[PDB]
């Protein structure tokens, strides 16, 4: 019944960690897509 | 509450120092009748109530309560007499049977504990693969984390 | 007796697979403050 | 094989058609009197409902069945079921300290989810 209660548990806690470390994973997407065009607009001053 | 048994690869030193982590904060948030009267007085005081012994102890040439006593004791005598031979006309036979009783008794307790095992087994065995999988999530998490954290400082 | 001992159990079971939780995220947000700290300085 | 009330090895068994568990007829027959229902599953169950040999050998030495078995036997209830209240009464104390340090942990993890999250999001800050 351990095993069993530690199964349930488990299977609940994993999704809320992961989904937190996707929306973690956007918020780092959105600071490369944006330096990236500082960059970009370098060689249009040229 | 999700925290990784089998990916956890987690020292002692880490149990106690979280440990000390949860005392700190525990510092912070700081039908019977008579019978059962006379049981737990007997239990509580751990002493027995005591039987009468008074027919081993009868003695020849005594009072008239003695002589009560003795034919006591003949009465007892031939129920013991009694008894042993139902004992003897049984044999050990009686004593055989009841053993393979206690055989069969036996063995229904060994396959509870095979049925037990096998299912706490797979419980761990459901577990184990999802350990992997979120280990696999994780790892690719830090991945990305540790690239967009390089790339940052490179723009700039 | 032996339905709070599932509660007993359940519990001091959760509470050791909550307390590494905690070593993990301490961890954590001890890397983050030499990071920043690092990196803040120069 | 067992009785499920008492934990006896009954001399008349006998099942209930609710849930089928076995018990010893006289102590089945008590509980349907109290309260007429099954004591494990808690479903209706009547007299009428229930549906209906073990060898013990006596001892070599068998006075002693009025003095030093009988004394014996109610010596071994009373230490026993006294030894199980004391049983209750720790658990219960240690189930008090279980939900305490579990609610102190908890506390632990809400405050650590705030610094970990914002430390990290400086961290991002820290770029621009």
């Amino acid at each position: 019944s351990t095993l069993c209660h530690h199964s349930l548990p488990a299977l609940i806690e994993g999704q809320r960690k992961y989904y937190a470390d996707y929306y973690a994973y956007r918020q780092e997407i959105r600071s490369l897509e944006g330096r990236r065009k500082r960059l970009q607009a370098m060689l249009n001053s040229s | 509450m999700d925290g990784l048994s089998f990916v956890d690869k987690i020292p002692d030193g880490y149990k106690n120092e979280i440990d000390q982590l949860v005392k700190k904060e525990f510092a912070n948030i700081k039908a019977d009748n008579s019978v059962s009267t006379l049981t737990n007085a007997l239990y509580t005081e751990y002493l027995k109530q005591r039987n009468n012994k008074k027919r081993r102890t009868p003695d020849f040439n005594d009072d008239d309560d003695t002589l009560f006593l003795e034919e006591y004791r003949r009465k007892y005598p031939r129920i013991d007499t009694s008894r042993y031979i139902p004992n003897e006309s049984s044999e050990v036979s009686l004593l055989g049977i009841v053993d393979s009783y206690l055989k069969h008794q036996e063995i229904v307790l060994d396959t509870l504990l095979p049925q037990t095992v096998s299912n706490q087994w797979r419980i761990n065995n459901d577990y184990i693969r999802q350990t992997c999988t979120i280990v696999e999530e994780m790892n690719i998490q830090q991945r990305k984390q540790i690239n967009d954290l390089e790339i940052y400082r490179k723009r700039l | 007796l032996d339905s709070l001992t599932k509660k007993l159990s359940t519990v001091m079971y959760e509470r050791d697979a909550a307390k590494l939780v905690a070593a993990q995220l301490l961890m954590e947000k001890n890397e983050d403050s030499k990071d920043l700290p690092k990196s803040s300085q120069q | 094989m067992l009785c499920a009330i008492s934990g006896k090895v009954p001399r008349r068994p006998v099942l209930s058609p609710k849930s089928r568990t076995i018990f010893e007829k006289s102590l089945l027959e008590q509980y349907v009197k109290d309260t007429g229902n099954d004591p494990i599953t808690n479903e209706p169950l009547s007299i009428e409902e229930i549906v209906e040999s073990a060898q013990q050998a006596s001892l070599t030495e068998s006075i002693p069945n009025l003095l030093t078995s009988l004394q014996n036997e109610w010596d071994a209830i009373m230490l026993e079921n006294f030894k199980l209240r004391s049983t209750l009464d720790s658990l219960t104390k240690k189930l008090s300290t279980v939900m305490y340090e579990r609610d102190a942990a908890k506390l632990v993890a809400a405050q650590l989810l705030m610094e970990k999250n914002e430390d990290s999001k400086d961290l991002p800050k820290s770029s621009q």
